[PDB]
RNA sequence: CACGGACCAAGGAGUCUAACGUCUAUGCGAGUGUUUGGGUGUAAAACCCAUACGCGUAAUGAACGAGGUUGGGGCCUCGCAAGAGGUGCACAAUCGACCGAUCCUGAGGAUGGAUUUGGUAAGAGCAUAGCUGUUGGGACCCGAAAG
RNA sequence: CUUAGUAACGGCGAGUGAAGCGGCAAAAGCUCAAAUUUGAAAUCUGGUACCUUCGGUGCCCGAGUUGUAAUUUGGAGAGGGCAACUUUGGGGCCGUUCCUUGUCUAUGUUCCUUGGAACAGGACGUCAUAGAGGGUGAGAAUCCCGUGUGGCGAGGAGUGCGGUUCUUUGUAAAGUGCCUUCGAAGAGUCGAGUUGUUUGGGAAUGCAGCUCUAAGUGGGUGGUUCCAUCUAAAGCUAAAUAUUGGCGAGAGACCGAUAGCGAACAAGUACAGUGAUGGAAAGAUGAAAAGAACUUUGAAAAGAGAGUGAAAAAGUACGU
């Protein structure tokens, strides 16, 4: 069996769980205490995964491409402000891909409310 | 072995319906009460929708000791009425739909207490 | 903004 | 029919309204199930100890 | 509607309630049918007179 | 039913931290009730003790025995009531250790800082 | 023969975990597995959950009739019991069918034709718990020439 | 978590054993080199006199041209023209958030019985967002300390933000579109042959040494005749992540003085070793010592009377 080392040395039990997950919702509520007014994440991106396995599944992405950005009426540097997430090594290629991103770039310009500076 | 209140009355029942009418029909549904779960194979609705299919068949009731599983492979079901202790939720629902009817074992031994025009289908092993 | 993991 | 339990004031006075059994109630009891679940659920509360 | 009746939805998508294996838990009732006691042959004392 | 979650109700903890409290916290936990007669005016049910108070007694061998405290022992929490001692066989008097929980006061000091606390705990001296 | 036993109080030796398996109890069932995580919370408690994922359901792409016969629990018919016939569960024996697949073929280069074959021949598996089977972890305990 | 005990290694014998992708907790991106400020080294360390002293101003000395200021770096970027294109900081004060800390926050001690004592048994009443816990001569919600509940202060952190006020300013500093002219890629480094080690990593996975040594429409890795991704040899970065160490807390179907840490107590103490080190045994009187007043026996240890106490069947050698 695998057990020809000294496993016994190194057995971490997951007895934190329990409460991992409570710390876990208080960091979530003082975030959002501190965040009140933006949302807790970003507005991430939809897109298509490799891996035929499992390119039929959709799923969201990292940031969106300049070009994205570009067509959705803003900057990259002004959208970073707005929460939308960024991303400037990614390259897209499937057309229904940059329509569902740019169509869900400007539903979230649509849906958002900015305060002024003062 | 088993601990269900109301699996030891059907058990009480039946053997006392065995041993008080002498049919062996009775005699061997006890029997395959007393038999653990690998020895009770479910019988999908597929086979007793062949079973239906002998002739003179489809008059006749059928009664199933394990549980009645749904089967995907047909469409068409006869309207016949099926006894058996566990029906599943979608053999269940087909036999309904087809017209059908689904009953206890507490039933099917009111309705013939001597098991008349019963057949006892098992599943395969 | 996300999909909330899980019910609601 | 489904026999309604009638519903009782804080005074105890048996109102005329009623409601019909959530047939919950009439679901199979099941002892040795409840047990044997009971005495699973019961460890789940439970903090590690050794020497 | 958290457990859902027949006519109602549970909201637990996935479960449904549980099916009872025996119409009705009281045998004696069952047995003391006229059908089953005019079909059930007559029985003894239930008490073994002893002989010899 | 506990709620607040730094508040341990563990028995070893709350033992250990009542058999090594410090002297004003024994001051605190020293206090005793008052005489309905005194708590009709001040309306105060419990105050702490000291010698210039005076005292009544009514649980244990000395019930229904009265007077002036003589002194306060925090380190074994034992309160001295003046006139109550026991006398040794060679004649010698000795205090008996009474307890101010079983005690009630009877005659309150009036000093500056004892009024200032009465309308502290919302009394009303009169 | 011998190893141990002067006596007494306490302590003290098949215990825990990882992997696979048979049996037994329960849930669902061609589906099963909430708790890696989220919601929720009377706050390590209890109640629900999206998406993926472990297992099988289709093998090495399976309806010539997913088929004929011999029996076969039970049922039905004939009957007063014996006795006779039909249907025939699981199951066994047997003749056969299709997939992967093996030589001829000829319609310019594949169908079809006879076998064998490893499977289909109508799902039966997953999950929770108890005893128990085998191996790795100190593995029943104290103990050996020691690097 | 799965992938997966799989790919893969394994005198292919024992065993070893990943990684893509997928499910989830968290997200923040960036800063230099290489471009002349050349119409002005525009930069800064240090000493000195002041002040609205974690620093700011004037003066002075020095570092730097073998490069200190500004913009920018693969998302490119830079010098210009156009749009009647779009915008504008710090500090003082109060409050808000948090750390520490003090304080207010309900009700019987009413009778009957016992008992050394009431918290005990019975009878009669009250609070309950307070019936969690401890002490009070035995089992206490109502004796006290305490908890739920909100409420009132004080000393600090503070720019996470809600108000008041002083200053801006300077042909100063930025952001987007169009047109126009340019447009810069890190070397003893990749690589090759070898030695030793390691990894499942045979496709030599990486590492260190040694011979040589590289190119800029150039180069690494993989796949059908080419193709896809970066383009290293410079540097910074919060959150999920571990926690038998130090600080404070919330708990255990754990052990309970031969058990549990070696140490419940005068424990890392006594004690042994020329030394690194080894290394223990030992809890309980009673409510208060109320711990033998006083008489007698012997010098005394203590004995015999008397006496305290619920109990001396508690005598310091003391729960049972």
């Amino acid at each position: 069996n695998h057990f020809r080392k000294h496993w016994q040395e190194r057995v971490k039990v997951h007895f934190d769980q329990a409460g991992k997950k409570v710390s876990r919702r208080n960091a979530r509520a003082t975030r959002a205490a501190k965040i009140a007014p933006r949302p807790l994440d970003l507005l991430r991106p939809v897109v298509r995964a490799p891996t035929v396995k499992y390119n039929r599944k959709v799923r969201a992405g990292r940031g969106f491409t300049l070009a994205e950005v570009k067509a959705a009426g803003l900057t990259a540097a002004y959208a970073r402000t707005i929460g939308i997430a960024v991303d400037h090594r990614r390259q897209n290629r499937n057309q229904e891909i940059f329509d569902a991103n740019v169509q869900r770039l400007k539903e979230y310009q649509s849906k958002i409310i900015v305060f002024p500076r003062n | 072995k088993s601990d269900n209140v109301y699996l030891k009355l059907l058990v009480k029942l039946y053997t006392f319906l065995a041993r008080r009418t002498d049919a062996p029909f009775n005699k061997v549904v006890l029997k395959a009460l007393f038999l653990s779960k690998i020895n009770r194979p479910p019988v999908s609705v597929s086979r007793i929708a062949r079973a239906l299919k002998q002739e003179g068949a489809a008059n006749k009731t059928v009664v199933v000791v394990g549980t009645v599983t749904d089967d995907a492979r047909i469409f068409e079901f006869p309207k016949t009425t099926v006894a058996a202790l566990r029906f599943t939720a979608g053999a269940r629902a087909k036999i309904v739909k087809a017209g059908g009817e689904c009953i206890t074992l507490d039933q099917l031994a009111v309705r013939a207490p001597k098991g008349q025009n019963t057949l006892i289908l098992r599943g395969p092993r | 903004l996300q999909t909330p993991a899980g019910g609601k | 029919s489904r026999p309604q339990v009638t519903v009782h004031s804080l005074t105890g006075e048996a109102t005329a309204n009623a409601l019909p059994l959530p047939a919950v109630f009439s679901a199979p009891i099941r002892p040795d199930i409840v047990h044997t679940v009971f005495t699973s659920v019961n460890k789940n509360k439970r903090q590690a100890y050794a020497v | 509607q958290v457990w859902g009746s027949e006519t109602v939805a549970s909201s637990k998508v996935g479960y449904t309630l549980p099916s009872h294996i025996i119409s009705t838990s009281d045998v004696t009732r069952i047995i003391n049918s006229s059908e089953i006691q005019s079909a059930i042959r007559p029985a003894g004392q239930a008490t073994q007179k002893r002989t010899h | 039913a506990k709620q607040s979650l730094d508040v341990s109700s563990d028995r070893r903890k709350a033992r250990k931290a009542y058999f090594t409290a410090p002297s004003s916290q024994r001051r605190v936990l020293l206090s005793a009730p008052l005489s309905k007669e005194l708590r009709a005016q001040y309306g105060i049910k419990a105050l702490p003790i000291r010698r210039d108070d005076e005292v009544l007694v009514v649980r244990g061998s000395k019930k229904g025995q009265e007077g002036k405290i003589s002194s306060v022992y925090r380190l074994k929490f034992a309160v001295q009531v003046d006139k109550v001692t026991k006398e040794k066989v060679n004649g010698a008097s000795v205090p008996i250790n009474l307890h101010p929980s079983k005690l009630v006061i009877t005659k309150l000091h009036l000093d500056k800082d004892r009024k200032a606390l009465i309308q502290r705990k919302g009394g009303k001296l009169e």
